[PDB]
Parts: structure tokens; C-alpha cells; sequence
């Protein structure tokens, strides 16, 4: 009934899909960079 | 929306509020005249069921019970030895 309400359906899929990126990109910094170890070491 | 978007009030991204307040929506656009007690009534149903999920909201995040009575207890001093000791030495240095 709102331009903004069907605009709002879509922003959080919007807001979701933006977080299910960025969670791979934080496992994908833990595969590769074991940046821990290189913290200790520093 | 600031903090995080599963906390809604209504149920915007976590519940279905939003249908049912959609079909309500359909039922108050088909009139044509207006009236007060049915544009009241349903302001009820955008409140109500809204003003309890937020209460379901908080109980569970931050133990309500527990700071509610700690904020009490720093104001009505509950705890009454506990700033007696702090009385004591601040007033030995603001003097």
C-alpha cells in the first residue's frame, strides 16, 4: 500500500544478502591470513 | 533500524505482522467515508501487538530484572553500608 513498505521488502533481502557476503570474506581472511599467529609474532 | 534489524517492534524482517497489517490495510482503503471508532479500533492492532514484542524483546537480551534493580540501588541507596565506607573517606578530602 507504500512505496516505502515494498521498498522496505526489499531492503532487508538487501541488508541480508550484504551480511552473507561479508561472513565470507571474515572466513576467508581466517584461511588465509592465521593472522593470530602473525598478531603474537609482531 | 539503527542497531540491528531482527529487533524490530512490529516484525519486519523476523515475523509476518506485516501481512496481517497489509490486509488490514486493504479492509481500511475499500471505505469510501470515515468515522472515528473503526480508525480507532484497528489503531489498537497497530499497537498492541506491537507494544508486547518489544517487551518479549528485552527480558531476554539483558536480564530486565537485574539492572532495574541496580539503578535503584545506586539512587535509593538498597546497599547502605556499601557507600557508608565511601562517605567516610571522601569526607576526610573534601574538606
Amino acid at each position: 500500500s507504500l512505496p516505502v513498505l515494498m521498498k522496505y521488502s526489499v531492503t532487508a533481502p538487501m541488508v541480508s544478502h550484504v551480511y552473507l557476503v561479508n561472513k565470507a570474506i571474515v572466513d576467508y581472511y581466517f584461511v588465509e591470513l592465521k593472522m593470530e599467529r602473525h598478531f603474537e609474532a609482531m | 533500524e539503527n542497531q540491528n534489524v531482527n529487533m524490530s517492534r512490529t516484525g519486519s524482517i523476523l515475523k509476518n505482522q506485516e501481512d496481517t497489517f497489509a490486509a488490514e490495510l486493504h479492509r481500511l482503503k475499500q471505505q469510501p467515508l470515515f468515522s472515528l471508532v473503526d480508525f480507532e479500533s484497528v489503531l489498537d492492532r497497530i499497537r498492541s501487538t506491537v507494544a508486547e514484542h518489544l517487551w518479549k524483546l528485552m527480558v531476554e537480551e539483558s536480564d530486565l530484572l537485574g539492572q532495574l534493580k541496580i539503578i535503584k540501588d545506586f539512587y535509593l541507596l538498597g546497599r547502605g553500608e556499601l557507600f557508608q565506607a565511601f562517605i567516610d573517606v571522601a569526607q576526610n578530602m573534601l574538606k
